[PDB]
């Protein structure tokens, strides 16, 4: 069931043009995005037709569409030369690669495929060309004005952008002629075609219908105090839920057989029976424990801190469970709560327990305004396992 | 252990919760407490004896051998996991101590000069949580900032003259032509950029992780969770005084003055505050009195001396000719006459300013009740008019019924 | 169209100089500056007549009237010349072509030309030229004070400065000299002609009245509301309330007909019949439902965090309603109310409901200190137009 | 009338630089564009004054001196230090002073080639910088061989008219003139002072002529002048948000100032027709905008107060309804965003829920026992019904 | 502090806010009740 | 490449692993190390300091640690 | 990866882009890795060049560094 | 005491080091110091050609700055 | 170190690598404590050449600057 998944995509990015697949994290958020996008244009990597990038906190609008950057000039004294950002090498590139395909008697093609090849280009622009770039996309937008609304809609190359951690930068920053321009009716060729004009290179500029900004938010940092007006009406949010059902004996058998080889499988086979033979004979174990400890998670703190499903996926034995407890749930666990104890053990519900078969025991010398600290407590064998047999 | 007390009430040791020896640990630190920020909170009449009561470990409690008394300060503190709260005795009954709270919170929101609202209380009204006034101070702190934090996240602006490799706001020119050839990569920039950990935003970060630490309710814990994550990237301080004096309140963080002076009011070990219960109630009546009173406008605190100033809690006079004294007492007045300390300072009021004086008084269930009408009338042998008014308490509820009742008898009393 | 929202724009702008578009996200906002523009230049491309521009928080005073921008010579690369913003080149570009029509420049008509043509040049300025347009510059100033306020009350162009998103950058800063010009009293040929004196160029500068300004601000947001109290005596805010009257029946297929005016009336007609239809022939229905949640919203949210008529207004079935409604505005809704579950469910007026055909389910386990949450629930048939039906 | 301008005309001989500070919407910048015009009889900026106004962006470099690179050759581009706004000014108006002096300032064919190099609009070539570089380097030695009472009376007033003092960073754009703005520390006074500049390294000292009328709003008291410092240079002139404009007469008396006798009588009948649909009385506007300004005192502060520039251009009931509903209700609601029981307390419809009341009540509730209000349109006679009941 | 009316630089409002709040203006005096309320300062 | 690990070293006496950026707690995997006081026994202090020093410092090293757990 | 001035023979400063630490180490681990691989013996004289010059330090001439950025 | 481009009328920039206020009051009272004692001091003109490039109104030609920064 | 100009030819301005302090000291530290070492008299007759070169305290001269350079 990941069809629909690659269809829930699809319906929306038709309709409102770009979406946002906010989650927990370890869900696949960054998986469905970048398996639907490989999926519909077939380009493994990114540049021409698609271009991964990810958010930072110090990520700037001089970065994403254009900004004023010192750049060397053929082995010599640096310029300053206005360069393009990384939207904007993929906006005008939408445009002129769905330029091609439009049979006008107006359209300069054999301008606009002299321009298509300096917007591919993976060098940087020496100046002999930069000026050439620059005239040639003065000529675009000189172009772009004077074709019909009827002409513009239909542009074939579907051009993707997946944008990862959307959340982790400043977004009302970043778009800064894009939220007023990322609508569907904002685009060229719509109903309300906007073509606004940028501060520092002063060249007007548009997003084509092509482009298809898919957002991976990670929600649990920098958390649902968003925009909430302009970066929140345009992306239209589909929750990617942390799914348990990937986590039964078929499921973990079918998810990591299809990827594999031929002597991987059997290999797959024979761990995955040792593991879940050790867990009780339980073949719903794995979903019914990480479904089991979401509940708990969305009853204490928000429905969007649960722990996702893409850390139990990739497990063989009960000593890669144990590796990825200890290292990708229990610190995960104890970043949520703020280093809190009485509430992370009722998650586990060990509320009522102390110094056994426990993952946070409980130090034998209270402090001196009677406070009392915990310690998280390594476990191993089959003391482990029946210490998550009553997770359950 | 969480322990409760009213004005001038007192609780056995063997029945308390927790250990007899570990809630006498507390008090001594909480009476010491007190007398090093006593000058802080005004009083009126109270006498306090600062020299060797306070210091007496008679502060707020007097800790005794066989039981632990409350004195006529109100308020809470919480020391060493034994949560002390001091309600009102007005407001002790015959969920059945959640109507004090709320009864007393709302005697706080109006005498005090709070601005918080009817529903932030209402909220909590039958959600059978445990009462606690350490609780629901966090929370209302904490929903009155996540109710400002989900609009706007309070970024202000700095100018920074800083050396970024891309040109954002204004290029600094003289900093620019000075520079030499070998380090020209680099543009020198004064930017307005806006950040997020401001000083307001270093505060409540800080006054967030100092109250989600000591917080023990569910519905704190779940609110104070989601304020810590809206405040991730702000790098922590260590709270003190003088990080609450250096931020000032203009019109662009104007809306977060309701959630910072309840951060101020709970942090600044101890935690917490007290005030008088004389002064309180005399803050309180004075709200009800200049609304109450169209035909005398009413000043509080006005001051004759004598030959040493004796001073009324409140004198209403219409321009200038009318004194109508009014002295707030918080006082019981058993046996339907006032006592020998209170009738004493009646007298001089009167003589200092032919000058009739009204005394407000409790009235509750639990506190002594006289009749609806103005019920003493007393003369002091030089044609003296001493009126004994009480005012009913509907604070308990939202409604303000007595206050019409107040009305009705000050009229006749006008 | 031409009712309320375009004849109340056009009076007070001609009136008051700068109109402020303020309202909650969902109204016509940009639209009804875009569509008032466009009608009125008749030039449906920005360039010439109008300009759209959008502000951010990495705008610059600098690239707005004026300031130094290192531009790329050929033999020196690192030279810093001032360079005029958007405004510089609107303002002068309004006024220039406004003094095409006046009887006291008829010494350098011929320089008024001249100079129109290096305002409207897309070019980069040469630096043989600049100083041909610098000298040029400095003769327009020489002539408007040598011009009466007499003739330069009606200057016969009108031109637009759209800016959106005004309230994002910093609004007392952009507007440096343009917090004492932007009055209609204060332009050049108003009571009172101020010509102010820039930092960078030394050049004096003064906002013609050819020139509008149209902001659109945005107001669901407060940390970047304007507040500039000496800033909102210049402009003239006009609210626009998000009318839930554009939703219904016959609303729906009068907005949606008049910008397709293809063949297609007969295809939405019956596809909007058969929506209605299915939604229990409520002609006011998408109007009840918009209204019956703004109000809800209003009396415990702020009055400018209302839910807009932009949601509900490309719906075309009860599957296009069902992906509105799920991806849109629901985790909208779920952001104004961050866990604060029995608001949300209060809003949509499923309060006492916990069970059956409700958008948020009640959890069967409760928390260890009395905390209790919900959990959404993906509808679809006629039990979704049944959990719609309750709002309503 | 005149007593607004007498009174900057006072303290601009007295402290030396007057500021207009007052609520937005009165005449700060109106009654400082009308003193210096009237004063210097010069209608556009140029030698005799220049208007500029501050912002955060207003920096040090651009106002007093800073490098800034200026070759006019097209080549050689030469990194020198240009002077400012300001020392353009004070150069200028001290350069300007030493024409009508005697025999103390020798440098009757040096001067006027200073001041012919000043205010030359067209920048200066490097063959012609030179010499106006070396022509200040003899003021600067020129003055200071001076007597007291030979620079204390230079004769031209110049006024560098600034807007929005306190919205720039005043003190920082202030630099070496953080200590010069006394009437005793310019050149002539009791106590001269030739302080020196960093860029340049050439003396530097305001004349006399020189006079700083800012005008400011202290609305925003983000950005107030609270240095105490740049408080004792200035002389504050109240300017209060004055209703008594908004009568019947004296709205006439304004508003027909400059129409020569054409559109006056369409002005005349149409304030005939503004205060007939009032009630016939002429008194309206004025207690109107008093009956606010009172208010907001005693609620916001005394400082966000409405001024007279939103009522002063009206003309029918129709502008009125444009200007209540558009400029001054979208401003009263944003100093009480979502206080709602205050606001209707500035129209004083306290008690007024429903009807022609500006603020109708929804007939929803909350589920905590909230509520909150609904802005009503209303037009006609019955908008005046919900405006007089505020007097 | 007591004096709100008369020979003072701020004269009382008449009328106080709504929630006890209570605000002044700077009255300007002339002449020899301008030093009557200068004197009293002393 | 998957050859180049990256081995990181955190001070965490000024900043928690909670207080780090949010793309460091998920790309990053943390091991603790501990203050292990086992490493400071009689024969454990022996041991360590036996691979830095020789044979003649080690006598002395012997000499000097058993007066000095002789006056503890 | 960042800008770093770099002289020409006692002239005039070029600018040239000189690589950090972690992309000296990055690239250094794939030239590296590429020696144990059977495929990558089409280039195995060039990508030996480049692993010889990723260890050394401070490369003095540009016609090095062409010869660096051209493998 | 900073850096500062010096072009004078048709040479390249050269960036000469400009003394700033300090350093013209700090040498000013050390070479007017000097002046006016005879201990050890040899030299007393070229003390003295130090003092009158330390007063200069003009800025300093390069014939006349270098052999400023020598004495 | 960093980037300063120097007085070179007239029209042939040279940006050299002018050495600060803590990098003139850590390199006369180990030049004086090379100059008394047994085992590195290899070119202690050098070493000598370069003491005087760290302790020259002036600008040094661009005809001997390339002298500085190669020890
Ligand atoms: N025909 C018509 N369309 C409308 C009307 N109001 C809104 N719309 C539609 O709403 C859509 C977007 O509304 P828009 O004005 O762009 O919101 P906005 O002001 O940009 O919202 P914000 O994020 O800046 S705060 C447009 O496609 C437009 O067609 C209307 O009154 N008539
Ligand atoms: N005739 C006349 N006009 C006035 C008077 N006061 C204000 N005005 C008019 O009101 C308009 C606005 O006044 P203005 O001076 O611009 O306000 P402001 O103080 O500058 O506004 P601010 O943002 O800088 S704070 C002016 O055009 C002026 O003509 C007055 O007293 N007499
Ligand atoms: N085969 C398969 N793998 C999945 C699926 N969902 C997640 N994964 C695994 O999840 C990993 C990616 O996790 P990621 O998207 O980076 O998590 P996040 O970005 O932090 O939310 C990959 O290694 C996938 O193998 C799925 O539906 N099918
Ligand atoms: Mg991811
Ligand atoms: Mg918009
Ligand atoms: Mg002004």
């Amino acid at each position: 069931n990941i069809k629909e998944d690659y269809f829930r995509v699809d319906m929306l990015l038709n309709k409102k043009g770009q979406v946002i697949l906010y989650g927990p994290p370890g869900t696949g958020k960054t998986w469905i995005a970048r398996k639907y996008v490989v999926e519909e244009t077939n380009e493994k990597t990114p540049g021409n037709k698609w271009e991964f990038i990810t958010f930072h906190q110090s990520y700037s609008y001089e970065e994403f569409i254009e900004g004023f950057r010192p750049r060397t000039d053929n082995e010599e004294k640096i310029r300053y030369v206005v360069e393009d950002g990384i939207f904007k090498k993929i906006a005008l590139r939408a445009l002129v690669k769905g330029l091609f395909e439009l049979e006008d008697a107006t359209i300069g093609k054999d301008k606009i495929h002299r321009l298509y090849i300096l917007l591919t280009k993976k060098e940087p622009l020496s100046p002999t060309e930069y000026e050439e770039y620059l005239r040639l996309k003065r000529y675009l937008w000189e172009l772009v004005g004077g074709l019909p609304k009827d002409k513009l809609k239909n542009l074939t190359p579907k051009f993707y952008l997946i944008i990862d951690e959307i959340n982790r930068g400043n977004i009302s920053k970043i778009f800064g002629e894009l939220i007023t321009l990322l609508e569907k009716d904002k685009r060229l060729g719509g109903e309300n075609q906007l073509i606004v004009r940028l501060p520092y290179s002063g060249e007007p500029f548009a997003v084509p219908p092509n482009l298809y900004i898919i957002g991976t938010m990670n929600t649990a940092d920098r958390s649902i105090a968003l925009l909430d007006v302009a970066l929140r009406r345009r992306f239209a949010f589909i929750e990617v839920e942390p799914r348990p059902e990937f986590l039964e004996k078929e499921n973990l058998k079918k998810i990591r057989e299809k990827k594999l080889k031929t002597e991987d499988r059997k290999r797959l086979n024979e761990k995955l029976n040792e593991l879940f033979s050790k867990l009780g004979n339980d073949n719903y174990f794995l979903k019914t424990l990480l479904e089991k400890i979401n509940v708990r998670i969305t009853v204490v703190k928000d429905r969007d801190h649960r722990i996702g499903h893409s850390y139990f996926l990739n497990v063989e034995t009960v000593e890669d469970l144990h590796h990825v407890w200890y290292y990708e749930v229990l610190p995960l666990l104890m970043e949520y709560f703020y280093n809190d104890w009485e509430t992370i053990k009722w998650v586990l519900n060990e509320k009522g327990k102390e110094h056994g078969n426990v993952f946070f025991e409980k130090l034998r010398l209270t402090g001196p305004n009677g406070e009392e600290a915990y310690q998280l407590k390594v476990l191993e064998g089959d003391a482990f396992i029946g210490a998550l047999k009553r997770i359950i | 252990t969480t322990i409760t007390l009213y004005e001038h009430d007192e609780k056995r040791y063997r029945d308390i919760a927790g250990d007899k020896k570990a809630i006498q640990d507390a008090l001594i630190k909480l009476n010491k407490q007190f007398k090093k920020d006593f000058k802080k909170l005004d009083r009126s009449e109270d006498n306090s004896d600062t020299e060797d009561t306070i210091d007496e470990s008679k502060g707020v409690v007097e800790v005794y051998a066989n039981k632990i008394k409350a004195r006529h300060y109100v308020g809470f503190a919480a020391v060493d996991n034994v949560f002390l709260q001091i309600l009102p005795k007005v407001f002790k009954p015959k969920e059945d101590t959640w109507e004090p709270i709320l009864a007393f919170i709302r005697m706080l929101d109006m005498a005090y000069g709070l601005k918080i609202k009817d529903h932030d209380l209402a909220y909590l009204q039958g959600r059978n949580l445990r009462p606690n006034l350490y609780e629901v101070f966090i929370y209302l702190f904490a929903k009155s900032l996540w109710s400002e934090v989900q609009r706007g996240y309070h970024r202000e602006y700095v100018e920074v003259h800083r050396e970024e490799k891309f040109l954002r706001g204004k290029l600094l020119m003289s900093r620019q032509i000075r520079k030499l050839p070998h380090q020209l990569n680099t543009f020198s920039v004064e930017v307005h950029e806006l950040i997020e950990d401001n000083l307001l935003n270093r505060i409540f970060y800080a006054s967030v992780r100092e109250a989600l630490r000591r917080t023990t309710w569910g519905l704190n814990r779940k609110l104070l969770g989601e304020l810590m994550l809206a405040f991730d990237g702000i790098t922590p301080i260590h709270l003190r005084t003088e990080h609450f004096e250096r931020v000032h309140f203009t019109r662009l963080n104007e809306r977060f003055r309701r959630p910072f002076e309840l951060a101020k009011l709970l942090f600044m070990e101890v935690s917490g505050f007290f005030v008088d219960m004389n002064k309180l109630f005399e803050r309180f009546i004075e709200r009800v009195l200049v609304r109450n009173l169209p035909p005398e406008y009413k000043l509080f605190y006005q001051e004759s001396y004598p030959f040493s100033s004796q001073k009324p809690d409140y004198v209403v006079r219409k321009g200038n000719t009318p004194v109508v004294v009014l002295d707030a007492k918080y006082r019981e007045l058993k046996e339907r006459i006032p006592s020998s300390d209170m009738l004493r300072q009646l007298y001089v009021y009167s003589r200092i300013w032919p000058a009739v004086i009204v005394i407000p008084s409790s009235s509750t269930y639990n506190q002594g009740l006289p009749d609806k009408p103005l019920e003493f009338e007393f003369f002091d042998e030089r044609k003296l008019f001493i009126v004994a008014y009480n005012m009913d308490y509907v604070k308990t509820g939202a409604i303000f019924k007595a206050d019409k009742n107040f009305r009705r008898s000050l009229n006749n009393i006008i």
